[PDB]
């Protein structure tokens, strides 16, 4: 499994993200940017919060280096090429 | 260029019709795409217009005057004229002829107007009216 | 005098000052809005046409506008030869044609 | 969250996401679609004052688009050049990526100033903005572009303007014949009709006399 | 089934769209992007062109919010997005 | 080759690559996600001087970006205007797409100067600089942003400091109560204590009285 | 099979691509761009060089086409569109 | 409508779309390439004039890119800062994502000018400039690229010239020994025998003995 | 416009306490936000600090004179004074009183400082030390 | 005299010309560093103060700065009343608040 | 005589003029072309070199160039003093090393 | 700064051979890296060129002339002369000795050339052809 094997690791999360109807949903009408956030906390419940961050820290060095290697400035694939290779390794 | 000048009697007597005459030279005023006017101003007072002429034979008129103003022209001559029946004490003024700017009128189908408004003004004249 | 203009306006030579006008939907929120300078002992002459134009001898101090109902004529930098009698006109669509000036706006130079 | 539209042996079907369906078949990407629609399509008035209204100015916002792969001719595309009244830009030049719309028979171009609080002008319906093959929550300056909609599913001439109180409630515009010559715009004139009022002035000569342009009235009969 | 129930429908479609060999297909002797248009016309047989009308109309507002919470200034990824989520739903 | 995690009954487990796991389910992309976290969360220290030392510039490496649906909030986020010792500035001003970090407690702002060899300044332990959604390899010049790093799954006040060697090893920095008035910054001072010496010194009035700035040293005690 | 029919041909391909742990998968320390290559040397067994250059002489009509009817300046996706078809075909 | 090779126990296939093949696996998407290849690997003459010839320009067509992640060495790349005859770009900058050709044997720049009416220099065969790891329709300036084509698969010096009429159908070029030493360019001298005749001129010291530059014919023999 | 102003009696006898008074005028360095100091320079050497006051009753010292230097005020009279005792002929120096600039001093609750420092000199009273 | 200070500099007039400082973490790398300027026969004047703040009073050409245990004071452009005995101090907080100056250099102009 | 030049050119002071050329590719189209610049009464002076090139003493009016088998000369502003037989050559390859000039152009100031 | 100055008899008589020698000075034509020529203009012509010689050796010579004309040199003397036989009244011209641009001259392995043109010229001297 995923092991955050450093001294320090906070036991929370204090998110934020991006994740009704009415003019709100015309940009003429709705807010700015800073307010179409929502949030909430979150307790480190079985040891997930921790091994999220080690999943990160393990992330970070793959990433770089994939980065590294591509002509993309700005990319958002990650996610939908492994939506693709779940699939392949199943169906190709 | 063209001169609109105001002649008359000066002097006119309560009740009867003043009549007043522009001649016009330089130009036709009375034949060529223009409007012309009267337009008076009181001693002390600011511009009323009297009437509106255009060459063809178009004419609007001041509300208050339009059962007592009367515009009319002799291309002939190149001369026009206003009468006013009935003139009253309140009629003291300085009379003027005026032009509105020619070649400045749209005249269309029926749904279409003008473009025009006044330039030229004439010298004035002062009419009283007095026993 | 239908339209509504101001008895009077002033300033000081090189100030910028402003004369208005208020009338209806029938002339001034109907057709543009000419203006006319009438200095002291003499006939008023064509100041600004069709709202903002100038008439050839008027000089870049006079400006005007049209909004609603409401227009405007505007000197930026009075001169002393700018004392005179201001007009707004135009005509008049509910009474077929008839042509508005103003009441006449005293402008004073000081 | 978006929903899709499915071409049925029927009628256009709503695409579920709850219900798997088992007779929709899809053996390729080509079956994929986005086509751009105008509002004109559903009625939406096209004069110039009543299609300005709907725009209005906004900040805080950032612009998004996506693209089409076909869509619908405009009858009427427009193009603005609006100044704030200062002289100064209300809307940044259209930025690479973007040419205008493809097909359209009457653009509307204005050239004129108002109020542009903003950063950019969005559509107060939330219509999208339609440049050549993408949709846009902005209006980009000096480029034509048709007002309207997305839908996905699976398988000329220009007519001058010129505009005071681009940004306010009270505005004006005019039909431009010459440089000297405008009318009054009017909601009843539509583009062949406007054009018919060019021809007449045009053809009489009865244009400006004098150094300055004049603006006719078109009498209402 | 979608359904425009509004006081106006265009009911036709004029058609613009991007969808033989030679020297043409190199951009230096091919047409400028002005004409790599092609056209029709379609007429709204079973009620088609005035339902995709209203599919455009309830995507604008799915469509508006989905581009307010994401960080694509230019994204083309939609169709892509509903193609993995087709296969994934009945193979996931 | 990057990893991914995954919600399991028991804990988060690694997703392999290797091994099919046929229990894992994912029925849409609505399961996946990019997750900004930050490097505080595993006690890395926040106090200026103990984090610009992190950073440092390099040439010849172009900058890359990747983003984030949500993340953590962050109580010390930081923004740069950091020039050469010339006048010029270090680092581009950010480019568009970018935007601040979008919640934080304190932002640790700092205006001076130092060495800046590079074209960017990069992290040297690899972390990502935290913009609003967007992860970056490089520090982009006057936008908030977050230190952190970033996992993939499936399922407010301003500080601001003045600064001289930032690109240096021996490097000083002054924490900011007034125009003329600073006091040396020193590690033992949270960004709540360095409020208290702001409180203490605007409130006694006790303030430059010429017309530099002067520096006050804070008692070790 | 892809036949590469014109008059020249190189029967070799010297390579170079952007296909260990460290400091150097940190960026600050990490080489600069022109050193993040590596390379080598392949002989035209069974015919496979040439037909390679034949594949590219196809393709490029077709993807000028293609190119010419899209949107996209930067187009890194027909790799993952054809990964998308290949399931699709068979899955659909 | 893109075609595709794979490799198979035999040759390199033409991937068909109308026939399923059921014996073509792909199991991951790190099966795929996209790799760039030389129109030199097909016999394309390489030197300058008969180089340049096959390039020209258009305007109203936009460029496009796409991207590579492996390919050939060049033998022969060429970069170009070419202006108008009136002292003006032909050619934009090359814009950000692009870097030069990754590895080759000998550059080629040509410092010159001549007639260049469109926005762009497009490859008349349609072959296209390559970059680092970009493809493009169109020539940027100051950048090294290749001239080539791009197969999709599932599985150092610099020479210096001037020249004249570049956008002309009767043009000249020169090889560059030194600032005031030149030789005339001709076809039957590769980059090798162009930089003897560099080694013989270099070496005797018969170099211009005057102000200006002088011109060596190289005889025929 | 703060003036420190020297006096004492130029000859001072070795051994003895030398006791040299400052008189202050324009402002109190005695009584306001203000230290002030003793510094003196032996002909052909540099700056050497004797001490410093606070006027609340804070004092520093140079090392060397820690054992020997007193310093003191009377805020009555707004003068200060420099005492050193066992005076040598090594103390011969121009002394001078000093002022650390006021309003400069920020005294807290501990775990604070100053960001004061010097500006207005005396004149320098010579003293000599000798038999 | 505990920071170390040149015994003298010089330069001509116009010359840019400066003057080092040196000590220890207990007072340059404490606290910051002041200079003062004696013209020969006289007292010497706050010339920089908290590193490079200028006295009203004080030229545009003094400058200053600090790094370290080390300091420096400079000047753009020598003029001939800048001959003089220039000193560097600051609070000695090893001594529990010194005031320690620097040996002090004699400026030549030439 | 084998280039061939116009027997005459000319304009008035100040006037852009030019001389043109005409050989073959054994000379023009060879090798590069140089000009020269006869005043009445004296020998030809090397005006231009290497088709653009100015020998020193030879003022920045004088330009000129060299196009497949023809080539020009150019004054960028005629002055009186360029009343002159001018003169274009280059070796001619087809006669083994022939040196070869053109007719001469009689360039008259007006 | 090397002149190169002509000489010979002025008048030359048909079918002799003329024979004109140029002097140089300031430099040296004949053994240094230079070509030089002779070239002449008939009154009311253009320049026809004669012939060249390169200080090693080597020679070109018009067309016209291949079978007529003879150019060489004494190093020893720094002179240079020019010979062409059979002379007729259509040869009448100003004659000039002249220098190729030195240094300005590309020998090589074979498959190479020059970079070489004219600069210097001498005076001229005018040879009549008569009885
Ligand atoms: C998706 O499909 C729906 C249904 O067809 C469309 O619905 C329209 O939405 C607009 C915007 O909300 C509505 O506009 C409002 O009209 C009010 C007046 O209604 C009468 O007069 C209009 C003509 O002026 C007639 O068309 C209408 O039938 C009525 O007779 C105004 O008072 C409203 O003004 C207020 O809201 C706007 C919001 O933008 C503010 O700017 C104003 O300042 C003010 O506060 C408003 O203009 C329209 O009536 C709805 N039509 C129908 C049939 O329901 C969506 O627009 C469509 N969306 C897209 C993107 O295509
Ligand atoms: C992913 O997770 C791992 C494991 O938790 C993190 O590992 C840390 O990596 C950094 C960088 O390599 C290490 O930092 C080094 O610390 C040395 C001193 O160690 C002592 O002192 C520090 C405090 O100063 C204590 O934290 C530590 O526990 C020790 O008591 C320094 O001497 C090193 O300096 C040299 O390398 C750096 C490299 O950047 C150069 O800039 C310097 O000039 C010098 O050459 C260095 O600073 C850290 O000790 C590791 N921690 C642990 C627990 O192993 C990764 O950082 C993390 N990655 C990301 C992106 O989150
Ligand atoms: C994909 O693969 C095919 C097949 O191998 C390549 O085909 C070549 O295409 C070019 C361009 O159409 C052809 O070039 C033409 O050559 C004509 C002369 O042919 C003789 O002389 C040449 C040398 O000059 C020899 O190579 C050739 O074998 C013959 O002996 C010219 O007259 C043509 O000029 C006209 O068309 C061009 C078009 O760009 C215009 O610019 C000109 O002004 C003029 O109108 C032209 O140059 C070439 O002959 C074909 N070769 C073969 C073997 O068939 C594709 O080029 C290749 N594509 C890519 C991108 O790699
Ligand atoms: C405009 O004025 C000119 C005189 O300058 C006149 O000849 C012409 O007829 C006028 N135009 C119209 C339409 O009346
Ligand atoms: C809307 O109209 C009112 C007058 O009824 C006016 O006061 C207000 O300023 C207008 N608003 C805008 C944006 O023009
Ligand atoms: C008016 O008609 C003329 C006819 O010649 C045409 O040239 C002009 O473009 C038209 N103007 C407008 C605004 O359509
Ligand atoms: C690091 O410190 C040393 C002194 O120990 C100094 O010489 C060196 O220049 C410093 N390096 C940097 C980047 O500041
Ligand atoms: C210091 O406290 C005051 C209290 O009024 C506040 O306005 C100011 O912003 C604070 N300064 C800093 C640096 O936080
Ligand atoms: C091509 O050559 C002809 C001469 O044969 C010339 O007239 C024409 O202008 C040239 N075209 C270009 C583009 O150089
Ligand atoms: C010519 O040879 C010299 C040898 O020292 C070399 O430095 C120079 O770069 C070469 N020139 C060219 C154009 O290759
Ligand atoms: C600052 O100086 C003024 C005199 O200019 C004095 O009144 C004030 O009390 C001083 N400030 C402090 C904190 O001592
Ligand atoms: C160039 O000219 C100089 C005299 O200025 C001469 O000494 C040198 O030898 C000449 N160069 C050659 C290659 O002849």
């Amino acid at each position: 499994v995923i092991v955050n094997a450093q001294p320090k690791c906070n036991p929370n999360l204090h998110y934020w993200t991006t994740q009704a109807i009415g003019l709100a949903w015309i940009p003429y009408f709705g807010p700015a940017a800073e307010g179409i956030y929502t949030e909430g906390l979150m307790h480190n419940q079985d040891g997930l919060i921790c091994g999220l961050r080690q999943l990160a820290n393990e992330t970070t060095q793959a990433l770089q280096l994939f980065l590294r290697a591509t002509t993309e400035l700005r990319t958002f694939s990650i996610l939908n090429r492994k939506a693709i290779d779940f699939l392949l390794q199943r169906w190709g | 260029q063209v001169q609109l000048v105001e002649s008359g009697p000066g002097l006119v007597k309560p009740s009867q019709t003043l009549s007043l005459i522009c001649t016009v030279s330089g130009g036709s005023i009375s034949s060529g795409d223009f409007y012309w006017s009267w337009i008076r101003q009181p001693p002390g007072k600011g511009l009323e217009w009297i009437g509106f002429f255009y060459y063809s034979g178009i004419t609007y008129y001041n509300p208050s005057l339009k059962s007592r103003v009367s515009i009319s022209r002799d291309t002939s001559t190149n001369q026009f004229s206003l009468k006013l029946r009935s003139v009253t004490a309140a009629d003291t003024a300085v009379y003027y002829c005026a032009r509105v700017r020619g070649g400045r009128i749209t005249l269309g189908q029926g749904d279409m107007y003008y473009y025009s408004g006044m330039d030229v003004w004439g010298q004035g004249t002062l009419v009283t009216v007095s026993s | 005098s239908v339209l509504t203009q101001p008895p009077s306006a002033s300033g000081t030579p090189g100030q910028r000052v402003s004369i208005s006008c208020s009338g209806s939907r029938s002339n001034i929120g109907g057709n543009t809005v000419d203006w006319y300078q009438q200095l002291p002992g003499t006939d008023p002459k064509l100041l600004i046409y069709s709202n903002d134009q100038r008439p050839s001898g008027v000089p870049d101090r006079f400006s005007g506008s049209k909004s609603g109902t409401s227009a405007s004529l505007a000197i930026s930098g009075l001169q002393s030869e700018d004392e005179a009698d201001y007009y707004c006109a135009a005509w008049d669509d509910s009474l077929n044609g008839h042509w508005v000036f103003g009441g006449g706006t005293k402008l004073t130079v000081l | 969250s978006i929903p899709l539209g499915v071409i049925h042996n029927s009628t256009l079907q709503v695409s579920d996401v709850d219900k798997l369906v088992c007779r929709d078949k899809l053996s390729s990407t080509n079956q994929l679609r986005s086509v751009g629609l105008n509002l004109e399509g559903n009625g939406v008035a096209t004069d110039v004052p009543s299609v300005t209204k709907r725009w209005g100015f906004r900040s805080g916002v950032p612009p998004k688009v996506v693209n089409y792969e076909a869509g619908e001719w405009a009858e009427n595309c427009y193009n603005l050049e609006i100044k704030k009244p200062d002289g100064s830009e209300c809307l940044p030049a259209a930025p690479d990526g973007i040419r205008g719309f493809p097909r359209c028979r009457y653009v509307h171009k204005v050239s004129g100033t108002g109020p542009c609080a903003g950063d950019f002008a969005f559509h107060k319906e939330g219509a999208f903005f339609l440049y050549d093959r993408l949709a846009s929550t902005v209006i980009y300056r000096g480029t034509t572009f048709a007002e309207g909609v997305v839908a996905f599913l699976i398988l000329s001439t220009t007519i001058r303007y010129q505009a005071t109180g681009f940004g306010t409630n009270e505005t004006e515009y005019l039909f431009e014949v010459d440089n000297l010559t405008y009318v009054q715009l009017e909601s009843r004139f539509t583009p062949q009709f406007l054009l018919q009022l060019n021809e007449t002035i045009y053809a009489s000569g009865k244009r400006s006399n004098t150094t300055g342009k004049l603006i006719w009235k078109v009498n209402p009969e």
